[PDB]
């Protein structure tokens, strides 16, 4: 009826896109008369391109090629990113209208309001550049040869390098158009961190963490600082800033999570109560504990291996459903039901505990039902529940689930091997594959799949290097230097050390264990296995301090390290620090066997000249 | 101690209502506690609910 | 010595006892001794502002865990009922506030009772009670029970109001996602909703209708199932909380859902 008006076309394209009509919405947009006379007749022009970019924000593009079999170098890569072309045009239009109105001198309030939108536009541009979407490679050229497609693929990395250099271009105007823009500085911090200019990274993150209040995005920078400083251990000031951060806001649980995890890594865990209880006191009395707060406390107790209390706290954290922690808390609940003890899934079960394990699986499946099918990790936790079943026929089902995970990620032995050499996108499922292989009795392919997962996280390079490095920086591997909840690579290298112990080549096992220990002091299990390694070579001296650390970490809860550390001291020659250990064992576990006759009597014999 | 299996209050139920879509974002208003079978006196319970803290 | 102070002021006609009682009430509020305050009020015979001050902490309890808030309203109604015996607009507003948190408990536990048909009948009764309970709380249950019985129409209205609330809030929301997903994966047409006729003029009305659509006569609603009562033969009248229910459901319950009054025998 009235095709001049485009206000209606706006919500038309919006509704079409939101209902999944993609090509239809694109054709709706490109059909606009304004798309290639008051002041406002400028701005809505650009608006359509915005919407275009939005409906093409999630759309996977490819790198354009030439039909001869080569990449079309004369065809720009961002041409494939039609949304990037869209907002390239849009930002040019916005600066052109800025120069249009720079000589108008209208009512200044609209000038002031307009003065900030281009910042949003170019920041979204930079985000699209750094978060680019090169499509998965085609298969027709795979069905041609094994060298031509390889030589053709050698331009996609050029494409991403070009795009990120464009982003590094975008940063300056991004910050320059608005300094009050918290997101602009945040993105600038992230791209600077991707480049390597650590000085600028510190500037951006510090600026964000000052002026951003009333928003949680600060935490996204905060973790960055916590990885920025602890990348090389040169700075530990983040700690201080953290409490300073926590000085301003106590209710910022999402920062408190990284606080707890970094403290866990530094081994200074129990002091976290300083920040914790005041936050607990921050909430007014007579009110239910905040679900985030409950998740925080349960996370703490899980790091303290108080899994029975952590179960309750996490179940308190789930209420009410739909909260941002609800998926997280449910995932943690399933994890701790799967791994209640320090024994994780890839241990070997050497009657009575099998039935309790089955009951755990009942609880786990019952709780896993609550997680939506749309959630990606739901099927991974399904496969992990089937792992918990430990039925050797269910291993086939488990690997089927874990190898549908890769097909989800992309969106005979040949099928699993083609799932193998694909791009490493979902490390959780890859660890699931490794467990699948190991509990199937397979160790070579388990080593291969874990090796591919490790290669994704670049802690491969030190195994052979450290031998000749010590023969003639011991850099903490940058993968582990996160302090976020992603524990997957930690368990990955724990698994790898476990395998190496099983094959008994304890050198590189102790090596990677020392690597993660340098990364993390709270990994009590690794302390235990390192001490076991030292026992295997009878080097009780280092094992003694490691087991003391492990005893502190377990909070005296075990008798096993009782006999372990007591024997370690006793064969070490100085069990005067083992007598108190033995009595400490007897104080709670008054009937731990083999104590009263083996150790302190031999200690008295050793005390005699 | 025979009340640690509280999640059963949604276990055999949600199995028929969650298997399709992600409607969990809507069920925030559901109370964790159920309703029991006893007559509550007007005044005998206020002391025990205010004596928690 | 507040107990001595009030007696001293009363025996010396010190009419300023209101300020003294206000100071005592504020002091007990600061010391969070609601039990002492309500005992003082019931020994002093104060009813309406006493119930109001009880409800002041009642809503503060209600905003996180309201199973005590419904009890607070119940004994507030009991206090205003005892006001009648103490004697020898607000007459029914107190009962409205008390009954405002009646329906929600059994509306939520109807899923546990597995008879999901009455869940919608309960859920569509809190529309008039949007002031006491926020509509975002109730419309979630309304849409949920509309989905669980596979009916629509009312769910469209609930989702529309919920999404308008969300758009008011943002000026990334998942209730728009739920509304669009359900409306495109299912037919969004209202099912049969007129199944009860008016006892006066014979006009078929909604099961949740508070008044007739033709003759405009209010109907007393069932206290547990929520259906409007059309015949007084199957209507059971409670003599304590002054409420009505249906015989076929109240025979199962030995006590009233509101007051739990024991049956005299
Ligand atoms: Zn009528
Ligand atoms: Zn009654």
């Amino acid at each position: 009826t009235d095709p001049h008006l485009s206000i209606v076309r706006a919500d038309l394209a919006t509704l079409q896109w939101r209902l999944g009509h993609i090509e239809e919405a694109r054709e709706t947009i490109v059909a606009s008369p304004v798309y290639e006379e008051a002041v406002g007749t400028a701005i809505e022009r650009i608006n359509l391109y915005l919407l275009l970019y939005k409906v093409l924000r999630d759309q996977p593009w490819t790198v354009p090629l030439s039909e001869e079999g080569t990449a079309a170098a004369d065809s720009d890569d961002n041409h494939g990113d039609a949304a990037l072309t869209a907002l390239l045009t849009a930002r040019s239009l916005q600066r052109r209208l800025l120069e249009h109105q720079l000589r108008t001198t209208e009512a200044p309030e609209v000038i002031t309001e307009q003065r900030v939108v281009m910042s949003r536009i170019c920041t979204e541009a930079g985000a699209r550049c750094i978060y680019s979407t090169p499509a998965p490679p085609p298969f027709s050229v795979v069905m041609t040869d094994k060298k031509v497609e390889a030589a053709a693929a050698l331009a996609v990395q050029s494409a991403i390098a070009s795009r990120l250099t464009n982003a590094r271009e975008y940063l300056r105007e991004a910050i320059a158009f608005d300094e009050s823009n918290e997101r602009a500085q945040l993105e600038s911090a992230q791209l600077c961190y991707r480049t390597g200019d650590t000085e600028g990274c510190e500037q951006h993150c510090t600026t964000v963490l000052r002026m951003a209040e009333g928003s949680a995005n600060t935490a996204d920078a905060a973790i960055l600082l916590a990885n920025l400083y602890t990348e090389q251990n040169r700075d530990e000031d983040a700690r201080n800033m953290f409490e300073d951060l926590l000085r301003k806001t106590p209710q910022h649980y999402e920062a408190l999570v990284y606080y707890l995890i970094l403290l866990y890594h530094a081994g200074q865990l129990p002091e976290a109560k300083e920040a914790l209880e005041r936050a607990a006191a921050a909430v007014p009395i007579g009110q239910r504990a905040d679900p985030g707060l409950s998740y925080v406390r349960g996370l703490y107790e899980h790091l303290c291996n108080n899994n029975a209390e952590a179960l309750r706290h996490f179940n308190l954290a789930r209420l009410p459903a739909g909260n941002p922690w609800c998926t997280r808390a449910l995932v943690r609940m399933i994890r701790i039901y799967l791994v209640p003890t320090t024994q994780d899934l890839w241990v070997r079960g050497t009657t009575t505990g099998s039935t309790e394990l089955h009951d755990n699986i009942r609880h786990a499946e019952q709780l896993l039902l609550l997680l939506p099918v749309h959630s990606e990790e739901r099927r991974i936790l399904q496969a992990y529940c089937t792992m918990a079943t430990r039925r050797p026929e269910e291993l086939e089902t488990a690997l089927h689930l874990f190898l549908e995970c890769i097909v989800a990620a992309e969106t005979s032995t040949a099928t699993l091997a083609f799932a193998l050499q694909c791009k490493v996108i979902h490390p959780e499922a890859f660890l699931g594959l490794a467990i699948c292989l190991f509990i199937s009795g397979q160790e070579t392919a388990a080593r291969n799949v874990l090796a591919r997962l490790l290669e994704s996280k670049d802690i491969t390079t030190k195994m052979s290097a450290m031998k000749q490095a010590e023969d003639k920086v011991l850099s903490p591997p940058i993968a582990i230097l996160t302090c976020s909840e992603d524990d997957t690579i930690e368990r990955a290298m724990l698994f790898e050390a476990y395998m190496d112990t099983q094959e008994g080549r304890l050198k590189d096992a102790r090596f990677v264990l020392q690597q993660v220990l340098s990364a993390n002091e709270g990994c009590s299990s690794a302390w235990n296995e390192l001490g076991l390694i030292y026992e295997r070579n009878q080097k009780h001296k280092n094992a003694s301090q490691c087991y003391q650390k492990a005893w502190k970490l377990v909070q005296e809860a075990d008798p096993d390290v009782g006999y372990k550390l007591g024997f370690n001291y006793l064969r070490g020659g100085q069990p005067v620090k083992a007598i108190d250990v033995c009595k400490r064992v007897l104080t709670h576990h008054a009937t731990y066997p083999r104590i009263e006759a083996d150790i302190m009597d031999a200690a008295y014999s050793m005390l005699r000249p | 101690l025979n009340e640690l299996d509280v999640a059963n209050s949604w276990d055999k139920l949600l199995r028929m209502m969650r298997s399709e879509y992600d409607m969990s974002c809507l069920t925030s208003c559901l109370a964790r506690e159920l309703d029991e079978d006893v007559a509550w006196n007007p005044e005998m319970l206020l002391v025990q609910l205010t004596s928690d803290m | 010595m507040w107990n001595r102070a009030i007696a001293l002021a009363k025996e010396h006609r010190l009419e300023d006892v209101g300020q003294l009682l206000e100071k005592y009430a504020k002091y007990l509020i600061h010391r969070e001794r609601l039990t002492e305050a309500i005992e003082l009020y019931r020994k002093a015979g104060k009813h309406d502002e006493a119930a109001t001050l009880l409800a002041q902490l009642g809503k503060r309890a209600a905003l996180r865990d309201a199973l005590k808030a419904k009890k607070f309203y119940v004994l507030s109604a009991l206090e205003v009922q005892k006001y009648r015996t103490t004697a020898i607009r607000t007459l029914d507003a107190a009962w409205r506030g008390a009954e405002a948190y009646h329906f929600l408990l059994m509306c939520q536990q109807q899923m546990a009772d597995r008879n999901f048909k009455a869940a919608l009948v309960l859920a569509m009764r809190l529309i008039e009670y949007d002031d006491l309970v926020a509509p975002v709380d109730g419309y979630s249950l309304i849409a949920l029970t509309a989905y669980l019985v596979k009916n629509f129409g009312l769910c469209s209205k609930a989702f529309a109001r919920l999404e308008q609330a969300e758009r008011n809030d943002e000026a990334p929301r998942p209730f728009a996602d739920l509304a669009r997903h359900i409306f495109m994966t299912h037919s969004p047409v209202d099912t049969s909703v007129d199944s009860v006729p008016c006892p006066t003029c014979g006009s078929f009305n909604k099961e949740w209708a508070q008044r007739c659509i033709k003759c405009q006569q209010p109907f007393n609603t069932c206290i547990v199932s929520g259906c409007a009562i059309v015949s007084e033969d199957g209507a059971w009248q409670c003599s304590v909380c002054h409420r009505k229910a249906l015989e076929a459901v109240v025979d199962k319950y030995r006590n009233c859902p509101l007051c739990h009054t024991p049956r005299k025998g």
